[PDB]
């Protein structure tokens, strides 16, 4: 057997890492009218009713959460979907004008003093030659004072002019589908005891991932993916304080969230087939938003975690959670979407506690805004037009983002902050078990065989 | 028929499999590899032209080494131990495929030169051969 | 304090402009080459 | 080839809308004169000799 030759072999099983484009595929289910929503799966292709999985036995591969180009491509589909949904929309330009302001003081609580405004302002026509005295209410957070009855501008009126969203679309997330090309193949991680980085022993193939939702909130993940046996602590660098850490927890918590306001709906004509949907009057009493969560249910979570983040700092280590730090109301509150209107919550009840080595509810008051800056852009703006009625929703608290205070030596205490801000977090969460590789299909190897001539 | 008796196939299905095993399953593997202005309008087609290119630049080489149209095409260059000494009995029973790849991945170039020279010798005799006749 | 040939090169105009608001104006100056404005029929 | 503005500009932005500026020329911090452009005597005449020929 010394008289070895060349064979070639045409469709071995071999693959390398790579960075390729990949393609949406959503349900069919959703082709059922609801062509009104922010994810256009107009475009999006018809989904494989039974999705095909091949389990490969007796391989090992090697899995990095934090540098995967799959969060990167669908960061920039997010954000372009989001986009393209806003250009057939009305732009406010005609709204930067001088406002004259007085307080709403009519059945109002003590918590709601200064939160409302009554303001008036002279408005275009559909006739270019006249114009109409009108009057809305806005949130306080969205004028400014500049220099009774005091006059303002909207806060963007410096920086941009603020679109519109078209009142029909809907904001409610759909899952989504990532599918790769012919050619390439996604390896899943089946371990249940993976921690984001290294070796993953039992590994399968799929040609699509399973339905991703794009729930955009800060400091809480919503509606997301549960770990099987145990809360999962995942970091980059646990020793750096620098870097972010994700939980994702075991069980699900409830949370109750609400806009006690009957709110009513005006429509003004500023153009030729052009609306803006102002606030009329408030049909009762005005009274704050709010979140619930269950004191029980919260405090065994918080047990749950603290017993898994004791295995990185030793078991006679002090932990405490404290509230945000500062910066913008966007970090330092729980933003989120809830059927229209946007929260900020504050969610300073939640992390107050410190935990030795050894019924009731949980009421987070929030704020609502009406101009939106997403993606943490400059100079794009947009305006959310009012909801008629009462507002409530429901959902699940599923994971968390924290962060770690450098401390001078081993103070025996280690405190934990939330933050959120980058939506990439949010992605990570959910593609962590996945990545893209490369197929090879040709190889030589030696054997007795002998070409005929 | 109950062809080879496996378990179970499907694409990549044999990769933590010996060569000598994962040998009888190339079809699988084969016959996957062609299909198996919004934002989602160009992410569309420049996959599938990329698809084709690669498949086709993937065929043409078996093309010129005289392996077309064959899934084991067998060759005249001699193996040179200088590449690998292992017997050949603890490579196709004792190694993957996804490992042979590592060893030899250095090697791959110089081979691939052998095997068009052949073919370029091989048809020129051929030619002459025919043409003595 | 020019020289003798950049003399009626430059002009010292004055303009009503919009504002970031739409209600109000305001009134500025700049300075434009003579190669580029036109007299529509002192200063 | 050596040419050169020899005027000292100042630049003013001013706010026409929202999100959108105007960039206006202030007044000359100096003295004004006009621009112009250097070649060499020399030079040129050899190149034109050559051309010439
Ligand atoms: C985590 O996941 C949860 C669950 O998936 C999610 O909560 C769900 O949010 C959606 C989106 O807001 C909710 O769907 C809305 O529900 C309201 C309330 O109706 C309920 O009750 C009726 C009667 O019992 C049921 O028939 C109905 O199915 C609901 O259960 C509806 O009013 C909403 O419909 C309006 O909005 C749609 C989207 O904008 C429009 O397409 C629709 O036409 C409706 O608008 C029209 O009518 C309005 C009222 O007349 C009018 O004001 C409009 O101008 C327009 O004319 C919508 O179906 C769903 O109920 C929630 N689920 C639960 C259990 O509460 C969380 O939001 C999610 N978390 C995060 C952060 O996203
Ligand atoms: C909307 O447009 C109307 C009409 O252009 C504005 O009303 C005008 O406001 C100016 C500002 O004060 C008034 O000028 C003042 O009038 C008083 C009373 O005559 C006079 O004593 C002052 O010396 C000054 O001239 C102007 O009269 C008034 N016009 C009318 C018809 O009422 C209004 O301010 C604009 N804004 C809003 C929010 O309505
Ligand atoms: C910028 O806008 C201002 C204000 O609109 C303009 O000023 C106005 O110019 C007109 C044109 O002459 C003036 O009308 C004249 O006023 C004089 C003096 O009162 C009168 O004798 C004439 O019979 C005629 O009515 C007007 O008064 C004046 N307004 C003010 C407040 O000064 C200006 O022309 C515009 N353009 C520029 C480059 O500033
Ligand atoms: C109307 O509301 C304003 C607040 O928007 C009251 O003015 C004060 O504003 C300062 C600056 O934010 C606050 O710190 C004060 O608490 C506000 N109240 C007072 C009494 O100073 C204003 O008083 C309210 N009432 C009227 C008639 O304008
Ligand atoms: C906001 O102010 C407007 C007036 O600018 C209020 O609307 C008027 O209220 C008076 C008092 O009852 C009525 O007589 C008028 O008919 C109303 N309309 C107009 C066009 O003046 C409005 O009620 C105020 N809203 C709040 C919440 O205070
Ligand atoms: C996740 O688990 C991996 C191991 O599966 C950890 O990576 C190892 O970390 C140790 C020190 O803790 C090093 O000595 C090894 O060289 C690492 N192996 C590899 C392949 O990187 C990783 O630290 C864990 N991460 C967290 C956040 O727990
Ligand atoms: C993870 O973070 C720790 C702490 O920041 C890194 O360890 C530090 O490494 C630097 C070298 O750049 C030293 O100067 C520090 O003294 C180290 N600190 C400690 C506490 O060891 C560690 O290198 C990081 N891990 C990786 C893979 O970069
Ligand atoms: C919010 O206010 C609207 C408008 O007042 C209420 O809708 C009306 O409810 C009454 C109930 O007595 C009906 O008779 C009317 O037909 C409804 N439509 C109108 C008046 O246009 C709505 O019920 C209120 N929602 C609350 C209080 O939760
Ligand atoms: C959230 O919890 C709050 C209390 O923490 C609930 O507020 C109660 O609501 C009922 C019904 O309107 C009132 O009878 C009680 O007086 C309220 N409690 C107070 C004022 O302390 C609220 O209903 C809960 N639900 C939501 C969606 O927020
Ligand atoms: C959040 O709201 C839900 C409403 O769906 C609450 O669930 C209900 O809770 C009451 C307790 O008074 C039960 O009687 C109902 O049977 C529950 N409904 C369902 C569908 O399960 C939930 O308790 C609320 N949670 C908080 C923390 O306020
Ligand atoms: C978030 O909520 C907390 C608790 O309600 C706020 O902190 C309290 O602020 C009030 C004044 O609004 C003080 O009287 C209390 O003493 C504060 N709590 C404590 C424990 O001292 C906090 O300010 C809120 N965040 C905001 C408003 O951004
Ligand atoms: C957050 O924790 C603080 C500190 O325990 C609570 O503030 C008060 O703390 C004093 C002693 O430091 C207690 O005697 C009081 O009973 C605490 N407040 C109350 C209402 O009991 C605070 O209540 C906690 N909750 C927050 C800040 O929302
Ligand atoms: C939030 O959590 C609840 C509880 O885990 C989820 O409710 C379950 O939904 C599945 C799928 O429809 C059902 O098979 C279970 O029976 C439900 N649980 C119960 C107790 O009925 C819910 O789907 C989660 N998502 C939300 C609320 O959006
Ligand atoms: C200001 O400059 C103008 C030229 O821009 C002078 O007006 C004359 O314009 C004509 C037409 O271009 C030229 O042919 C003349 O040479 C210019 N000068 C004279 C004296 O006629 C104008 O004189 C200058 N001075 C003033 C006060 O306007
Ligand atoms: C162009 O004209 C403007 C005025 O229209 C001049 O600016 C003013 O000059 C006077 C005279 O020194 C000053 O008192 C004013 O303060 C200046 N500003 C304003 C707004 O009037 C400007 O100097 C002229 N430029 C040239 C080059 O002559
Ligand atoms: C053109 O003019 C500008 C502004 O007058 C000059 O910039 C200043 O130069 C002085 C030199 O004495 C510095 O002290 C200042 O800090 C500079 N910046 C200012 C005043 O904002 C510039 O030097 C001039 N260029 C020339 C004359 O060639
Ligand atoms: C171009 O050539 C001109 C002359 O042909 C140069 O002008 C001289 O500049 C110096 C330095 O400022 C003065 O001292 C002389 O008086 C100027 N010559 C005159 C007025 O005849 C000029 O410097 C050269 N360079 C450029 C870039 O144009
Ligand atoms: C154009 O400008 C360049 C400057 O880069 C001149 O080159 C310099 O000429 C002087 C002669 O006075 C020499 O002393 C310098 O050494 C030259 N500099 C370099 C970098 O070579 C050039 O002479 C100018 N030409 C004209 C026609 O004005
Ligand atoms: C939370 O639970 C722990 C034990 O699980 C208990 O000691 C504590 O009293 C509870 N309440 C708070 C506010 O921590
Ligand atoms: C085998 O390869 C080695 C170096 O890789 C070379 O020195 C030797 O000559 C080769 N022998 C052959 C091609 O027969
Ligand atoms: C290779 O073959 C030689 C000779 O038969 C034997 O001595 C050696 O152990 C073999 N090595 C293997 C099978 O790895
Ligand atoms: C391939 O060559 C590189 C240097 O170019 C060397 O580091 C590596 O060890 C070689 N691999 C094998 C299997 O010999
Ligand atoms: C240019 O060069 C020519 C010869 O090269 C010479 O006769 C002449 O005097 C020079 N000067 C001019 C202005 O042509």
């Amino acid at each position: 057997a010394e008289n070895l030759w060349v064979t070639v072999y045409y469709g071995v099983p071999v693959w390398k890492d790579a960075e390729t484009t990949l393609f949406c595929a959503s349900d069919a289910k959703a082709y059922e009218t609801e062509k009104h929503n922010v994810w256009a799966t107009h475009a999006c292709v018809p989904t494989d009713p039974n999705p095909q999985e091949i389990h490969l036995e007796n391989v090992t591969e090697e899995f990095n959460m934090w540098k995967n180009n799959m969060v990167e491509q669908m960061h920039t589909d997010i954000i372009s979907l989001w986009d393209q949904s806003l250009k057939p929309c009305v732009k406010l330009t005609p709204l930067c004008v001088t406002l004259q302001c007085t307080n709403v003081t009519n059945n109002i609580t003590d918590d709601m003093r200064g939160e409302l405004k009554n303001c008036s302002f002279n408005m275009t026509t559909e006739l270019r030659d006249k114009k109409q005295k009108v009057y809305s209410l806005f949130y306080r957070l969205d004028v400014v004072q500049i220099n009774s009855n005091k006059e303002y501008r909207l806060i963007n009126c410096n920086t941009s002019a603020c679109t519109q969203a078209c009142p029909k679309v809907s904001f409610e997330p759909i899952p989504i589908h990532y599918c790769a090309p012919a050619g390439f193949a996604i390896l899943k991680c089946k371990d249940k005891k993976f921690n984001g980085t290294g070796p993953c022993p039992s590994v399968s193939t799929v040609q699509c991932t399973h339905g991703i939702k794009p729930v955009v909130s800060t400091q809480l993940l919503l509606n997301g993916s549960l770990a099987e046996e145990e809360v999962m602590i995942r970091s980059e660098n646990i020793t750096n304080n620098a870097k972010n850490i994700l939980v994702q927890f075991n069980t699900p918590v409830q949370i109750n969230c609400t806009r006690p306001n009957n709110n009513t709906r005006k429509s003004i004509r500023i153009g030729p087939g052009q609306a803006f949907y102002a606030t009329g009057d408030i049909i009762g009493d005005i009274r704050q938003a709010h979140c619930n969560v269950s004191k029980a249910t919260w405090n065994e979570t918080l047990g749950k975690v603290v017993k898994q983040l004791r295995k990185h700092f030793g078991n006679n280590t002090i932990i405490r959670f404290a509230n945000s730090s500062g910066g913008d109301l966007e970090v330092t509150t729980h933003s989120f979407n809830c059927g229209g209107e946007f929260f900020y919550c504050n969610t300073s009840g939640l992390f107050n506690s410190t935990w030795i080595s050894n019924n009731d509810s949980i009421t987070l008051p929030c704020r609502i805004k009406q101009i939106i800056n997403m993606w943490q852009r400059i100079g794009q703006c947009m305006y959310a037009p009012p909801i008629q009625g009462v507002i409530r929703c429901v959902s699940n608290i599923t994971g968390l983002i924290l962060t770690r205070d450098g401390g001078s030596t081993n103070s025996t205490t280690e405190t934990f902050r939330p933050g959120g801000g980058d939506m990439r977090d949010n992605w990570r969460s959910e593609l962590y078990k996945y990545k893209v590789v490369k197929i090879e299909p040709l190889g030589v190897a030696p054997t007795r065989c002998k070409r005929r001539v | 028929a109950v062809g080879i008796g496996a378990v179970f196939l499907g694409f990549l299905g044999a990769a933590g499999s010996t060569m000598g095993a994962a040998s009888m399953t190339l079809t699988v593997q084969a016959r996957n590899l062609l299909s198996g202005l919004t934002v989602w309008g160009i992410k569309q087609l420049q996959a599938r032209v990329l698809a084709v290119e690669r498949y086709l630049r993937d065929q043409q080489l078996l093309g010129i080494w005289g392996c077309s149209g064959k899934l084991i095409c067998c060759t005249n260059v001699p193996w040179n131990s200088s590449w690998s000494n292992r017997n050949l009995s603890e490579i196709w029973d004792n190694m993957t495929w996804l490992q042979w790849d590592k060893e030899i991945s250095n090697y791959t170039q110089i081979i691939y030169g052998l095997l068009e020279e052949s073919q370029n010798q091989q048809e020129k005799n051929e030619q002459d051969l025919l043409a003595l006749d």
